[PDB]
């Protein structure tokens, strides 16, 4: 199994919702979890299950799909949400992570 | 729950050593344990131990890594030899619920493979 | 009349609910909502109350009115019992595989809309 | 007359009580006021003797005072289950959620006022 | 008629059913698929709300349709305790001897298949 | 007669007093003087060894004799009960709180002495 | 006719034997043979079965040759009943002493012998 | 005739104990004798054996024979669930308190040799 | 049960030093620890309940920290910028659910001065 | 919450009963305990909730009292019980100890 | 389950020294455990009961000594002025119910000798 | 207790029975244990209670008697199964071991 990822730099204005995607290859079903990585540390578990929010987690992040294409999307996207995100593959062994694609910014020039 | 651990920085191709990490705040009996690496931000999984206890082992290293699991003194180990210049990353020691999903990661370790000084 | 079947019916699902609810492990790393604990508190004892409520009633015997309370009682019990699984399932189930509490929650739902929807009718029809 | 139904009914609910008190689990680093284990050994205790003496009486069949007491055992009883439940409950949650307990003491506060009111009346008119 | 005998009978096995489901210890390190345990869920769940159903069915008592209902009920109750079994009995055998709960499977099978074929055939005739 | 429900009455109540006993969490840490403990097995074995007696003896039928201590087993069945509620919340809470069994202890005092009263009037006057 | 209380004598042992195998702790230690889980597992599974398919067929109603497999049923939820109470002590006792479990077993062959020839009395007695 | 409230009674003692076996926790560094568990095991299915026999011999219904050989059952059903009793008691608290095992079975054993006494004199009038 | 307790004797003013003390005989999980000192009048000194909560006395809230090693089963204490009237013995007791303690210690002399 | 001792040595005899008290300051209830030091060792567990004696404690101490005062009175005291006595509530942290009196004895001049 | 041991080789007349065992397999806290002896004969040696009791062969009940950490998993005996006669070889062990014993260590010399 | 043996070196063919017996002293019931030693390595436990074999054990060793005299026996010996075999009193402290006795085998001179 192996996951794609389509653009690597979201550029996205704040409090507006953005959707990074993620293509799964095979039929991998629901067992999809996504990652949140502030840059520099140890990322932490947003999404379990391609739709269930973990624990501590803001209610901004909504992720959805199955089968082979998920998409996790941020309506309301704050400011300090400027981090990486990785989506994995829960399925079977090896357990692989796509590319990551970090969440930028658009501002003044 | 807390997982820290501390293996080494630089050291030769060809060498080897033995990264342990402490976890403390849950039962380290009944929880399946990883390692997962990150290379200077592909983020790529490298081996698991089923607290039987069997293993797994990712695609690449299923040669030159090899975990262990002490449940009374409650530390995860994973020794590594024959690093090459392409081993170079942080490694976390993460913990599984049911799901092959992490949550609580650790802090990292940098393992540098290099020849200089 | 059918207030005695009713009444034993009520006591019988209260003693499962109890029996159930003094039986369950739980564990301060636990992740469910607190107001999953509190609605789970909540459900069983009034169950409970309302199963003694019932029989009390019942056995210490406007009039019709008492009886189409009786007939309230006994449907809110079902429906509480009802309830009370849903979250007993959930309260055992979320640390393992949320999945599992959620399409256990989203396949009850149907049948709870039954239920909710004759009782809303008899409340509409309350006299 | 309806005394071995009463009998029958407050033995079950007593023993039921007394293994409910058979499982639980406490220790020694517990957050439960000392008082809250002192009702509950007084409470069970209490229900515990009160059905016995029900049980009793029962077993004895000028009369009416007999009947009265027959029944307000039978009442004492469901009062002292009641309560019982509440301090089980209480016991079981405060260890992790002090909200859920308080939340089942104020959902059993107005079935218990009933009942009180309900002793008070039968026990004014009792002699 | 026969409702109160399927009633009583039905609450039963719906409330037997139900503290199995809360007597189930299982682990993070589980080797039973996540579909086995919403299965599970979904069908604990599905019979409590028929006997449930079947409860608030015979607590009602064109009469034909409710009679057939009631009875279908009842069956429906059945076949969800007997698949309820199977669930039960493999994941609690699952985790030593997955040929256990193969058999026990293989050996409920052919029981499942006459009440099926049953049901088919009250559900055919059934307007 | 009486015999029967009174033997009913003794069965159940020994049959609460083993599945109590049978599930007691012990510790060889525990505090309570080994008095307790051999009180507590005296008790239960002696309460479901009166229940047995009686069962036998009223199936298996100076005649008016054998009816008084028909009576005698179902008074002596009630005061063992109770007997074992008190060792059993003693040896339960007395590495917790000694004060919770002392006043457990000392508030079923009362109604201890009035059975045994009773019995003691019964036995002045047995033959 | 004695089909309602055959159904009722075998839902009584099924139900026993549910509530025994669901609460019996296991370890992956255990040094019985995987042939006695499996065992275990088809013998509690088939005297459900078996009861439910009784209790279904009796209360659903060549027809001789149907009541006389209703006796069947009866008599083979019996020896299910004996042969499961063999494999349970025999689970529970064989990690401790391998000799109760023989003792056991060696003990309750002639019994089942006695059973077994009268079931094949009546098999080849059957039709 | 009184078959059937045997074999009732019967079955629900024998399950009774059998439970009671289940919920046995030893260890392997025990006090008890083995022969302690061999008795244990021995007991225990011949309880069960003889409380299946009685339950068969009620389905099977030179008639005084068969009723003799009935009540002779019933009586050694009785006879095995209070020494199953006595070595349960024994098991249970042998680990902490030998004179409290010591204490239940002189407790124990006047009613034995009541029964006992009478098993004899029904014994020696059969047949 | 056994608690035996062995820290350092002698140390100099605002210096620093941590006790250990080590039990065998029970469940340490389930057993709120206590260090209690005595220079003979006994006072207490602070508690840790085996989440894991602190108390402290009324004077060393600031210079005083408990730690308790479960799977270890130990129990720490490190005290900091001691003064010379710290010099006490220093027993570490259990409590069961009557803030009362009974299986305390055998004693740990610390004598804080700047002689020798 | 803060514990008084009337007198520091009671002065007693052999065999004759001697009565320590404890006058607390606030209304502590019941949740007092009294411990035994013998000189030069670790104070062992007397009473516990001023009422309840200890496992392994010979039954001439008994303790009294509720709310603000409490009292150790010892019948029949032994000379080997020549120590001193403590006594600390158990009701609110932090956990404080009275200033403890000795147990002496009076004998000839 | 798992049982190395590892004392020491070669040492002097009246001597002393303790050998270990690491037990990793199994519960230690539920299991009695022995250490035995080996003209080739087996022989038995002691037996630790892990309340703690312990029990000593017929000749030795006055050198040799066990000890059970069974927080820590391991059996150590003591063993004081070793006589020439005491060279073999000791294999840990652990009892089931029937005082016999299934699960052997693997072996340790400790030859006691006066020569180099 | 004590326990003889008969013979030491059972000058035995490949598979054919052999019968190694233990003769011991006292009245010791049905707790005897047997262990087999290959040699050079820690004894492997055989049969338990006298009768019943252990868990990982080929089929051939069978054991009896009771009270004072016991006996193992092999039909169908191996080759490989040349070793040494002892038996043990489980009955009462100390557990003492038979002298023990080899498994031989005759072949060409
Ligand atoms: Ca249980």
């Amino acid at each position: 199994v192996v996951m794609t990822q389509s653009q690597k730099f979201m550029s996205t204005s704040v409090g507006d919702r953005v959707s990074v995607t993620c293509k799964a290859s095979q039929n991998v079903g629901i067992n999809v979890a996504w990652y949140q990585q502030k840059p520099g540390q140890s990322p932490k578990a947003l999404i379990n299950s391609a739709s269930y929010r973990n624990s501590g987690v803001p209610d901004r992040f909504t992720g959805g799909g199955s089968g082979t294409d998920f998409t996790l999307t941020i309506n309301n996207v704050q400011s300090e949400d400027l981090a990486e995100y990785f989506c994995q593959q829960c399925n079977s062994y090896p357990l692989t992570f796509g590319a990551g694609t970090k969440l930028e910014l658009r501002r003044a020039d | 729950v807390q997982l820290v651990e501390s293996g080494g920085g630089l050291v030769q191709p060809k060498g080897s050593l033995k990264l342990s990490c402490a976890a403390s705040g849950f039962t380290f009996n009944t929880y399946a344990m990883h390692w997962v690496r990150q290379a200077p931000k592909g983020l790529e999984w490298v081996a698991r131990i089923r607290t039987n206890y069997a293993t797994y082992y990712a695609d690449s290293v299923k040669d030159r890594f090899t975990i262990s699991r002490d449940d009374s003194q409650s530390m995860l180990y994973l020794q590594m030899n024959n690093l090459k210049t392409e081993d170079t990353a942080m490694y976390y020691c993460v913990r599984q619920k049911y799901g092959n999903y992490f949550d609580y990661w650790g802090q990292g370790t940098t393992l540098t493979v290099s020849s200089a000084k | 009349a059918k207030l005695k079947a009713s009444s034993k019916t009520s006591a019988l699902l209260s003693g499962f609910a109890m029996v159930a609810m003094v039986e369950v492990q739980l564990d301060h790393d636990t992740n469910v909502p607190p107001g999953m604990l509190i609605a789970f508190a909540i459900c069983t004892t009034l169950l409970v109350a309302v199963a003694m409520l019932a029989l009390m009633i019942s056995t210490c015997i406007l009039h019709w009115y008492i009886e189409t309370a009786w007939a309230f009682s006994t449907l809110l019990g079902l429906i509480l019992f009802l309830l009370e699984i849903a979250i007993l399932c959930w309260v055992k189930f979320y640390d393992l595989s949320p999945p599992a509490a959620w399409s256990a929650t989203v396949v009850l739902i149907p049948v709870m809309i039954i239920f909710m929807a004759f009782a809303i009718h008899f409340y509409r029809s309350l006299v």
